[PDB]
């Protein structure tokens, strides 16, 4: 029997997911560009915060703790 | 009518291409990659784990010395001890002072997690991809089989014969060295079996959980015992398996290129969207319609009515179908610019169907295929506003 | 049930029969697997 | 004193380098290579293997039809048969005359040698190469230890810590894909599993001898028995495992290039001799004589006497040995012209003692180091007469 | 009660049939190119043979 953290409020912008985001643990949150360039990003946050993610045309995903990886199109 | 293709590597989409065999009427595919799963070449070439220092009991010899020898265990570390007093249980027992002897030994062993929770590290040659290939085919309507890349190994599951890749986008995100925990792969460069610094990853290297031989670079020393005491000093570096589990790296399946999955499975890397595979498929005869069957729907008017400038299948567009008997009409437009989610459209005697698509391109001036009868449906699309849900339909993205 | 050197047996090193060796907070579940020199 | 060496690959022959550690007597090496087994990275991708045709015992129906059914055994070719009269121990039995049906059904099963005498396919990667190198170093006088090829993996067996490669030469011998049959190993471009022509290599493909399923292509494709008789015309290729055995190709173990041999065994090939190594090793210092102790040996002389331009070890010279004490003194020509037979050269106070060796240069003016005293032993060699038997110990030839 | 030999290996190519061709025993083959132009061919085959 294990671990959750709150679900992220998502919010939109242009090709841009900010995240006012809001835990309750220090939570390793992560992600992965899918083009070919990867870049991912790593960050524990324990502290609730506001992050951007410059998301691409074809996609990115999203992991909020240990919740099931998330996917988004932005076009 | 061996129908060749190259096609885009992207998982959950289909691909419905046309069948134009001169001859007899055409037929729609509809190829969703579900799967790439891949599987490369690899070797076992060392589990690691934390060390347990299973110390075995000292000697302790009252009155003389007793010489250690070095027993062949595992880091057997052994270092003979003078000048003990050792108090166990009523003070002292050896009456001795200077001469009371104790001999400590510690050798490194496999924990019992080390059977269970353990890293793994591979070399990774390249291998061969796999897909659990649908094709909701034709009129056939289904066939979900597991499949290869390799350019002449068919399939025959189902009823089509059908030829994939091999595919041109080489990237094996897996690197040649990796570290394996569980579920997390780690595209690490292990240092080796029979090197890995104390402390460091690999500490202890075991060939797998059975073999009894391994390397233990634990940097462990035994100290004396403190004040005449019977214990055992065993100082060592706390495992490179303690830390790589929280001063490690990141996953692959959180840190890879180009859209991969991971598994602690056959080793695949699932999903991997990138580049093209040139696919060629063998339908059976039987599954086509000869072309005097179908209706011939020539003398038609296609329009957008609605088109959705984006990638849920929101372009739509009337089709004043002029045809000549009644029935069914597979359709796709063999320009890429469009992708319909309908293969196939009913006909009455000449009536008019919408159907849906997505596009990329302001002005769509794509061709339609509707069953041998070619029609621009030019016109102009509009923007959406709600953008963030999993991946396109549209993938067609160019010079616009 | 064996009986060795405890390390701070409430004031300093006993010879407790509850000797504590291998402890082993190596799992995940709040749990630790112990050995006491005593077999209970 | 970690001696780096840059070092041939080659099997049967030692390569004694000389350490030059500043401050202490140097050491001689005695490095050989015994072996060079490779090891790459691999996948077993299918068996195959000679057919049988077991045929299941037809069913005969007396009077009408019975639909046969396509049955999930590998290859499964049956055909329904009518218009027979099957004489069977009785003359015929079935009183009708064409309802009279005959049904026929065949698969094609894995056979008994397949277990045991069956071809093996593989994807064939790099993967890692060994050696099992005996040192007679030193004083120590021996090590003969497994060891690795990768260039941070030491072997700690005996006393000395040795690191090897990566060599330069990855020519793998096998190619990607290979064919290997109980030692004679094919480089063959096998088709695939689950595609195989029949007739031709790999009609049978199973994954392994367990697996159940396979892939049969062999145009097994049944007959009518004739005139009212009971049998089982089966018309079919014999196997593309019958063939690849007496149309084959040569053995890789007899076709391959620099110089390799085989086993069915962990898929190596042996003693492939080609490019260098850079091989390092950190000696115990322990094992190291002081420099005080070994005679200094300084204004002596050289001289060839009998050299002989050739493999074996026929070139000889004389030294007039200068000693300080009388001892022994490890000698190496650094100059990779000369290869010698000696390591090691007992001295008395100042005499001589000659030395074996090989040249490939008319004229060797190569230095000799006589335990800290070098000097040239130039001359003159002469050609031998009797060239047939194994592979040499000069492997020096160079422009001269 | 006579003789068979296993079928042929049929593959096309561009107005040449490429045949790989694996008998039991010794076989006579032969054509007839059904032009004006005969242009037959005779060869007992016993030993497999790829032919054009």
């Amino acid at each position: 029997i294990a671990t959750l953290a709150p679900e992220p409020l998502v919010e939109h912008k242009h090709r841009t997911l900010i995240l006012h985001l809001h835990p309750d643990h220090p939570t390793l949150l992560t992600t992965r560009s899918l083009g070919s360039d990867a870049n991912p990003t790593r960050q524990w946050i324990e502290r609730p915060t506001t992050v951007n993610f410059t998301v691409t045309g074809e996609g990115l995903e999203y992991t909020w703790g240990n919740h099931p990886p998330k996917r988004v199109w932005a076009q | 009518y061996e129908h060749t293709a190259v096609m885009p590597n992207k998982v959950g989409i289909p691909y419905k291409a046309l069948v134009e065999r001169p001859g007899y009427a055409p037929v729609h595919l509809q190829i969703q990659l579900v799967n790439t799963r891949i599987i490369p070449s690899t070797n076992l070439e060392y589990i690691t784990c934390k060390y347990k220092t299973k110390v075995p009991s000292p000697v302790v010899k009252c009155c003389g010395a007793t010489q250690c020898t070095s027993k062949p265990h595992p880091d057997y570390q052994c270092q003979v001890f003078t000048g003990v007093y050792p108090f166990m249980w009523g003070g002292a027992y050896c009456f001795c002072d200077t001469e009371n002897t104790q001999m400590s030994e510690a050798y490194v062993e496999r924990s019992e997690e080390c059977s269970i929770d353990h890293a793994k590290a591979y070399k990774v040659h390249t291998g061969t991809v796999q897909a659990m290939v649908n094709i909701t085919y034709g009129s056939v309507s289904w066939r979900s089989a597991d499949v290869y890349v390799n350019g002449e190994t068919p399939a025959k599951i189902g009823d089509a014969k059908l030829i994939i890749g091999p595919l041109s986008s080489a990237w094996s995100p897996f690197d040649n060295k990796v570290v394996v925990y569980g579920h997390e792969v780690y595209n690490y460069d292990f240092p080796e079996y029979g090197t890995g610094k104390a402390g460091s990853f690999g500490d202890l290297q075991s060939r797998t959980s059975t073999s009894n031989d391994l390397y233990a670079n634990t940097n462990l020393k035994l100290q004396r015992p403190q004040a005449g005491i019977v214990h055992t000093p065993f100082t060592q570096a706390p495992s490179g398996f303690e830390r790589w589990k929280r001063d490690k790296g990141a996953p692959l399946n959180d840190v890879a290129p180009f859209g991969c999955s991971i598994a602690l499975e056959p080793l695949r890397a699932e999903n991997c969207a990138v580049g093209s595979i040139p696919i060629s498929i063998d339908i059976p005869d039987a599954a086509f319609t000869r072309i005097s069957e179908t209706p011939t729907v020539s003398d038609l008017e296609c329009k957008i009515t609605e088109c959705t400038y984006a990638s849920d299948f929101g372009g739509i567009a009337t089709v004043a179908y002029k045809s000549s008997k009644a029935g069914n009409c597979p359709i796709h437009s063999p320009s890429g610019v469009a992708v319909i989610k309908e293969n196939d459209v009913t006909l009455a005697e000449s009536g008019s169907f919408t159907f849906h698509f997505s596009t990329a391109n302001i002005h769509p001036a794509f061709k339609l295929q509707v069953c041998t009868s070619a029609v621009t449906c030019k016109g102009d699309c509009k923007p959406p506003k709600d953008h963030i849900v999993d991946y396109p339909a549209q993938h067609t993205e160019s010079f616009t | 049930p064996y009986i060795a050197d405890c390390p701070n047996c409430g004031h300093s090193r006993c010879d407790s029969p509850i000797a504590i060796e291998e402890v082993r907070g190596d799992a995940h579940a709040g749990v630790i697997r112990i050995q006491t020199s005593a077999m209970f």
